RNA sequence: GUCUCGUAGAGGGGGGUAGAAUUCCAGGUGUAGCGGUGAAAUGCGUAGAGAUCUGGAGGAAUACCGGUGGCGAAGGCGGCCCCCUGGACGAAGACUGACGCUCAGGUGCGAAAGCGUGGGGAGCAAACAGGAUUAGAUACCCUGGUAGUCCACGCCGUAAACGAUGUCGACUUGGAGGUUGUGCCGGCGUGGCUUCCGGAGCUAACGCGUUAAGUCGACCGCCUGGGGAGUACGGCCGCA
RNA sequence: UGAUUCAUGACUGGGGUGAAGUCGUAACAAGGUAACCGUAGGGGAACCUGCGGUUGGAUC
């Protein structure tokens, strides 16, 4: 199970800009998509994550 | 009249125009030029040329102050997005930076309705 | 699009390196999109034609590796 | 045409000094067919031209291409819109080409007595880069130079 | 149909919060243009704009993820977090014992616009004004801009509200996918929902084709040449 | 004193038919601003504009 804390796994699936990866490049399962999508946006809100690149 | 040496180019690249804009590093403008006022007007002043004469006038404005390096943030998606950049560094400044600031709503204000031409 | 030019590294190479960044962001393709409004039944309509395009191209490709046109 | 089968055709050296060069500035010169009343008039207004200045006919001749020939100018270009007067490269033929025109066509216009002599006077301003023709090639020079902006469509 | 265990989900209602961006306000730097178009002009600017930096105010919407992906009776639902809450599905059993299907009238829900009262108002923008274009231009284009779009409560009850395809059940060759369960030893099965193709059959043809427009049963709604007309009059409903 | 029904009435509302005069050119092709639906406002007229919706849109 993918976790918010979990940062170094996530930092695979964020671009240098910090936006999300599509699952077709990746290609990761649907359903785990959806919780890496829920988990990033969580590290954002703690500031574990950036929103966009230039922070 | 004081030397920086460290400046930094904002290129305001628009569909109609270039707005070049050199400040030091805490965005205080030393000098500007803008591609309608380098002697373009209509279908002139949005190319890449006008962009580039444009780029030519900002530096030697600032010809004064010394400026040898300099950071460059490009924002919006005109013709004179790279035109101005060459020409800034055949004008003799260090390019150490390019970056790219152009703003996108994270959803947002609705937009302006579509044309219909 | 952060494009930090090392040390030796021409002026050149780094001007086609913040390109590749760019094209690589879509900023340009976001700006544009940005523009002006589209309608939600637009923006759907043309969701839905883009996915019948690439689906019915890629059918007929499959039916195109097998026959001969001379 | 549409098809690009259009070679090239040969042209006699002039018999006075064998240069195809000055051979076809008779032509362009020519009217109604009458090549040797047209060949006259050039080797008349070239020997004014020769001892006019110290130069040999040629090197006199030469001396006033050089100040003539345009090397860019502007094509219309109707694209998705409007029409741009884009500026093009001249190729070199194309050079020579509109030189003599422009100086023939200068020579035409002036008021001396015979076109001997109009052309020698137009042959030598050229080399001063004075009278018409050499302001022609002015004239297009600046259409290019406000169109540059334009160079790449 | 009930119970047990679990699973996925933008299903609903309430509250909180985050970051990006627009606008406005203040200040710093700075100086002659900006903005706009096919080209212009209106407009904004030496009373210092535009550009750039810092701080503040406020409203609305939630980039990427994102998908012929998901959920919902339909209308519809998209940041993150909490609280209340509906449905669906699967695996093993246990339980009730035809408790079922459909439904005139009735009742409830029902996009957007619109209406009432009270708030709110960044952006957008009917009306309106000016600038253009044009023979004219009550338009298309440009600069502005008010209702409205937002919130609470009430009303309205209509849409190409569409799959132009009523609900329920049974039966009838195949192929390739998506999504979500579960059994077994990546491999083999077995459920739910869903996209595209196509067989028989059906169809005026186009096409439909196990999610039928095939083969049947149950019940309901509806049609009967075009125009007049979904109009008039009357009734009911509605503040209009 | 009501109800209902028939006749009639200055004037007025739209409708049909004929005929083609005047004004434009809305639709059919991407019909030259894709068309259409509901709604709202505006306009000599066909209509135009906003908001949501449909494909019964050409091009790509
Ligand atoms: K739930
Ligand atoms: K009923
Ligand atoms: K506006
Ligand atoms: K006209
Ligand atoms: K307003
Ligand atoms: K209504
Ligand atoms: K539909
Ligand atoms: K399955
Ligand atoms: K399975
Ligand atoms: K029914
Ligand atoms: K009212
Ligand atoms: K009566
Ligand atoms: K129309
Ligand atoms: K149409
Ligand atoms: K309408
Ligand atoms: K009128
Ligand atoms: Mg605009
Ligand atoms: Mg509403
Ligand atoms: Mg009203
Ligand atoms: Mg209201
Ligand atoms: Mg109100
Ligand atoms: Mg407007
Ligand atoms: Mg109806
Ligand atoms: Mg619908
Ligand atoms: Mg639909
Ligand atoms: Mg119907
Ligand atoms: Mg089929
Ligand atoms: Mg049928
Ligand atoms: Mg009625
Ligand atoms: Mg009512
Ligand atoms: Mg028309
Ligand atoms: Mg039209
Ligand atoms: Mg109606
Ligand atoms: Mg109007
Ligand atoms: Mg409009």
């Amino acid at each position: 199970e993918i976790d918010y804390k979990d940062i170094a796994t996530l930092k695979n699936y964020i671009t240098e800009s910090g936006k999300i990866v599509p699952s077709r490049i990746t290609g990761t399962r649907a359903k785990y998509q959806r919780q890496l999508a829920r988990a990033i946006k969580r590290a954002r809100y703690l500031s574990l994550l950036p929103y966009t690149d230039r922070h | 009249r004081k030397q920086v040496s460290d400046g930094v180019a904002h290129i305001h690249a628009s569909f109609n125009n270039t707005i070049v804009t050199i400040t030091d590093r805490q965005g205080n403008a030393l000098g500007w030029a803008t591609a309608g006022g380098s002697g373009f007007r209509g279908s002139r002043k949005s190319t890449p040329f006008a962009a580039q004469v444009a780029a030519e006038r900002c530096a030697d404005a600032v010809k004064e102050y010394g400026i040898k390096n300099l950071e460059v943030m490009v924002k919006g998606p005109g013709p004179g997005r790279e035109s101005t950049i060459r020409a800034l560094n055949a004008a003799g400044f260090r390019i150490t930076n390019i970056t790219d600031v152009t703003p996108i709503p994270h959803x947002g204000c609705r937009p302006p309705k579509k044309r219909r031409v | 699009p952060v494009i930090k030019v090392r040390e030796n590294e021409p002026f050149d190479v780094a001007l086609r390196r913040f390109k590749r960044s760019c094209e690589k962001a879509g900023v340009l393709a976001e700006v544009r999109r940005r523009e002006f409004y589209e309608k939600p039944t637009t923006e759907r309509k043309r969701a839905k034609a883009s996915a019948v395009k690439r689906h019915a191209k890629k059918l007929a490709r499959e039916n195109a590796r097998r026959t001969r046109l001379y | 045409p549409r098809r690009r089968v259009i070679g090239q055709r040969k042209i006699l050296p002039d018999p006075k000094f064998g240069s195809e060069l000055l051979a076809k500035f008779v032509n362009i010169l020519m009217v109604d067919g009458k090549k040797s009343t047209a060949e006259s008039i050039v080797y008349s207004a070239l020997e004014t031209l020769a001892q006019r200045s110290g130069k040999s006919e040629l090197e006199a001749f030469e001396v006033a291409l050089e100040n003539v020939r345009p090397t860019v100018e502007v094509k219309s270009r109707r694209v998705g819109g409007s029409t741009y007067q884009v500026p093009v490269e001249v190729r070199p033929v194309r050079r020579n080409a509109l030189a003599m025109r422009w100086i023939v066509e200068a020579a035409r216009k002036r008021g001396d007595k015979s076109m001997a002599l109009r052309l020698a006077n137009e042959l030598s301003d050229a080399a001063e880069n004075k009278g018409t023709a050499v302001k022609k090639r002015e004239d297009v020079h600046r259409m290019a130079e406000a169109n540059k902006a334009f160079a790449h469509y």
